[PDB]
């Protein structure tokens, strides 16, 4: 329920990485659509590259998968100057394993000792059974592929694009176009 | 059961490298604003990264060994499961400790007397090895290097036959026969099918190749000695082995220092580039990037930005206390630096190429596993480098990046005055480098017992070296221990296995560089192949072995030394006419005293 000027996004400056893998970017004033939900996270620059459609590996098969078939986009940029910390910026959680691979859209929020092989397991974490969460200390000294990344992606009726309009000519033969009625006149202010 | 192993070390690397990265920044801090504040800081630090460390080791040693098929995982099981120390009993793991802890203090702190002035005294380095280095008083020098032993050396004697038992019996307790065995141990490959490699086989294929050395050493040795005769007249016999004192240091560990007295052709003077460098007024910015500029000359990937912030090249503004020794940071989290005290000169121009050419290296590798981030055996990882060092001295890069005018020459008698004074840093030390490690491999073993230690040192000095005891030593001494890669626990076959692979690493890219003369004159820039056969190797690490990756550069499945002799087949045909009323190599049996 309302009108989204995505291609502002994709024409500033701010943004180190963009792409959209059901539509173009040019198209993204034309779209119209019911639904959509954003997401949002941080993550290092390195695996960022994971996170496009369908893709293998850590964020994509345990955390949050994209499916091949996604109509949808995602936006990545960098972060140092807020999202790093000298100490670790260890408030970001990622989780390194669970039984399965994701449904893509599944979440989880969920945890057990993860027991490899066979093994019981209550705490401690010892030997053949994991704690899966995991912390990721962002410093701002960091090279490019583990530094702090902001990312977005855009889950592509209530949400067209914006609707352009032109300068309105009176007193000439006009081509026209009003809201959704087209036609050709002249154009005068009536009584 | 693999899986199991795979999940544990995957939760080791993603574990570890926090540690090991605020554990690196206090000790990186600490190196650049010396405080007693940071060094508590990295004092505190380090001891949670390594009480960290040594807990995930006994956790490794769960998960049986004999359960695992994939090489990767494999690798790393072993290098965490691997005790080494913490095998002994506490009590001696402290004397142990007490034994190094007494040897370094006595390395580091042994005064010297002057029996002329009891009031005057030498430490080794700010004044004894000065003597040794840049003083032609016979006596002097002779003082110097017997005073070493005799007020020094003898205070290592009763600890180095203590830290050979309680080394052996660590050893041991890891079944490796002796600590040699265990030393040698960095070398080995199994599993990886053909390319496999023994720790006895190192001792085995060293000895297949100094034989291959003998016959230019025993021809640079009787030209050093036909030079030292006229700085040294009537001390030396125009026969005889080398008395020990007039080698240029210490111990006699390079000949380098003897060019002045050794020089092909005095009358020439020897190339230098550190007139451009002050003419155009480079600073350590300017010589950094100009390094850059080889770099992607040969076409090797630029460096990750924040190496220029986050780097440290000269001193700074602030009269700060700092550590000036040229040092390549690794911290882990993508973050390579270098921290060193510059200073404009084509020394400090190499040294940039050198440590950088440590940083590609570090670079290269940072996609595998943090366990496999090291070089493929401890030779691997300087020689690398100095490719680097070697491909930036020469008159071609010299001139085409600027730094001699395109009107200066080169001549005959410049190439041999270069080629000795490689000659003497780099086959000179050889003999050395073999002959330390076999005494110590053979004193470990005990083919030499303590009775015969001195007796079989200088025996091997004068078979191996060519070189003469000064003044009679007994069981008393231990010059062995004189030198800090004894007295402060060093393996040291790193050096030959290196001063193998320089010239192997060398002359591969040489041929894919289309090199046209001798393997000195030799520059990997412009090129695209010279840097792509060596990117098949620095993105390895320790995730293939040193004998395959020999194989992705030169082609050869194991060590060789025919390339380093190939960088001095012109320098032989030089010794070869200047040598010929020469008595070649030496008799083992003259003496000075
Ligand atoms: C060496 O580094 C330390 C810490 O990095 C400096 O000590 C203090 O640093 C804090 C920053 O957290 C400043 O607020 C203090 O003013 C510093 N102390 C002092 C006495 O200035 C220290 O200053 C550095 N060394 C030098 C010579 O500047
Ligand atoms: C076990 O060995 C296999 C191959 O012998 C490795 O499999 C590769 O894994 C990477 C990522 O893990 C994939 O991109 C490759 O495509 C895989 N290769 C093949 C041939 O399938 C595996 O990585 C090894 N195990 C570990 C923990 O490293
Ligand atoms: C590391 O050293 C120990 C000896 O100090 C090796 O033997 C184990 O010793 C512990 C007590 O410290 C015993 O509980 C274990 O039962 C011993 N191991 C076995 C196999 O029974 C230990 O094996 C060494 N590590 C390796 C890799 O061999
Ligand atoms: C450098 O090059 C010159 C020219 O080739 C060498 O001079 C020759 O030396 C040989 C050996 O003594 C003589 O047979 C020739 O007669 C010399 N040439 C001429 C034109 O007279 C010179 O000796 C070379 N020096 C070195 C160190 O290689
Ligand atoms: C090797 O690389 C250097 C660096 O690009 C080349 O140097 C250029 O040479 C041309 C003509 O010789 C000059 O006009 C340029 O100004 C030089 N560039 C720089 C950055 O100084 C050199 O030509 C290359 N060698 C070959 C054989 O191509
Ligand atoms: C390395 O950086 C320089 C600018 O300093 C640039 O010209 C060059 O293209 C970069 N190297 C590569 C491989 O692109």
């Amino acid at each position: 329920n309302c009108v989204a000027d995505y291609s502002v996004l994709y024409n500033s400056a701010s943004f180190s990485t963009f792409k959209c893998y059901g539509v173009s970017p040019t198209k993204l004033n034309d779209l119209c659509f019911t639904n959509v939900y954003a997401d949002s996270f941080v993550i290092r620059g390195d695996e960022v590259r994971q996170i496009a459609p369908g893709q293998t590996g850590k964020i994509a098969d345990y955390n949050y998968k994209l499916p091949d078939d996604f109509t949808g986009c995602v936006i990545a940029w960098n972060s140092n100057n807020l999202d790093s910390k000298v100490g670790g910026n260890y408030n970001y959680l990622y989780r390194l394993f669970r039984k399965s691979n994701l449904k893509p859209f599944e979440r989880d929020i969920s945890t057990e000792i993860y027991q490899a092989g066979s093994t019981p397991c209550n705490g401690v974490e010892g030997f053949n059974c994991y704690f899966p969460l995991q912390s990721y200390g962002f410093q701002p000294t960091n090279g490019v592929g583990y530094q702090p990344y902001r990312v977005v992606v855009l889950s592509f009726a209530t949400v067209c694009g914006p609707k352009k309009s032109t300068n309105l000519v009176k007193n000439k033969c006009v081509n026209f176009n009003f809201n959704g009625l087209t036609g050709t006149g002249v154009l005068t202010e009536s009584n | 059961i693999e899986e199991q192993a795979k999940t544990f070390l995957d939760k080791f690397n993603h574990e570890a490298e926090d540690l090991f990265y605020q554990s690196s920044l206090a000790s990186w801090n600490y190196n650049t604003n010396i405080t007693e504040e940071n060094v508590q800081n990295m004092n505190n630090a380090g001891d949670k990264w390594s009480a960290f460390l040594k807990e995930q080791s006994t956790l490794a040693q769960m998960y049986p060994l004999q359960e695992i098929q994939n090489l990767t995982v494999k690798l790393q099981l072993q290098a965490l499961q691997q005790n080494g120390s913490s095998v002994l009993s506490e009590d001696k793991s402290k004397r142990l400790n007490t034994i190094l802890n007494t040897m370094s203090t006595i390395y580091s702190t042994g005064k010297v007397c002057n029996p002329d002035n009891p009031q005057e005294c030498l430490l080794l380095e700010p004044g004894l090895n000065e003597i040794m280095a840049n003083s032609l008083d016979y006596n002097e020098r002779l003082w110097a290097w017997e005073s070493w032993r005799s007020e020094v050396g003898k205070q290592l004697r009763p600890l180095y036959e203590e830290y050979v038992v309680l080394k052996n019996e660590m050893a041991r307790a890891n079944h490796y026969e002796d600590y040699g065995d265990y030393w040698r141990g960095d070398y080995e490959v199994n599993g990886v099918d053909g390319y496999d490699y023994s720790r006895g086989q190192l001792i085995e294929d060293v000895e297949h190749t100094f034989e291959e050395i003998k016959p230019l050493y025993e021809h640079l040795h009787a030209y050093v000695r036909a030079k030292l005769m006229n700085a040294y007249p009537s001390y030396i016999s125009p026969i005889g082995c080398l008395p020990a004192h007039l080698l240029g240091d210490m111990w006699g560990r390079f000949w380098t220092n003897l060019y002045s007295l050794t020089v092909p052709f005095g009358q020439k003077p020897n190339i230098d580039v550190t007139d451009a460098m002050v003419d155009q007024a480079w600073d350590a910015q300017r010589i950094f990037k100009e390094a850059e500029k080889f770099f992607v000359s040969v076409g090797l990937p630029n460096m990750t930005q924040g190496f220029w912030e986050n780097s440290m090249l000269t001193d700074p503004g602030n009269v700060q206390k700092a550590v000036c020794h040229p040092t390549a940071w690794d911290l882990g989290k993508g973050d390579f630096r270098i921290l060193m005290c510059t200073k404009v000169t084509m020394d400090d121009f190499l040294t940039a190429h050198h440590e950088m050419g440590h940083i590609q290296y570090d670079m290269a590798y940072a996609a595998q596993p943090f366990l496999l981030r090291n070089g493929a055996n401890e030779g691997f990882h300087e020689a690398v480098g100095e490719i680097m060092s070697l491909s930036a001295a020469t008159p071609k890069h010299l001139k085409s990046i600027g730094l001699l005018s395109p009107d200066f020459q080169e001549d005959n008698e410049t190439e041999i005055n270069f080629l000795l004074k490689q000659a003497l840093t780099i086959v000179g030390t050889l003999p050395f480098t073999y002959m330390l490690e076999k005494w110590r491999w053979m004193v470990f073993k005990g083919e030499i017992p303590k009775d015969q230690w001195m007796k079989k040192w200088w025996e091997m000095k004068r078979e191996i070296v060519g070189v003469v005891e000064p003044v009679p030593h007994d069981e008393t001494y231990c010059d062995p221990a004189s030198l800090f890669h004894v007295s402060n626990d060093y393996s040291f076959i790193r050096y030959y296995t290196r001063t193998l692979y320089q010239f192997q690493f060398q002359e591969a890219l040489c041929q894919a560089a289309k090199h046209e003369g001798p393997l000195h004159k030799c520059d990997i820039s412009n090129s695209t192949e010279a840097g792509q056969k060596l990117f098949n190797m620095l993105r390895l690490g320790k995730s293939e072995p040193w004998t395959l990756a020999l194989e992705n550069v030169v082609g050869a499945k194991n060590m060789n030394v025919r390339p380093l002799l190939n960088y001095f087949e012109p320098l032989f045909t030089w010794l070869k006419d200047q040598n010929k009323n020469s008595f070649v190599g030496w008799s083992t049996d003259w003496s000075p005293y």
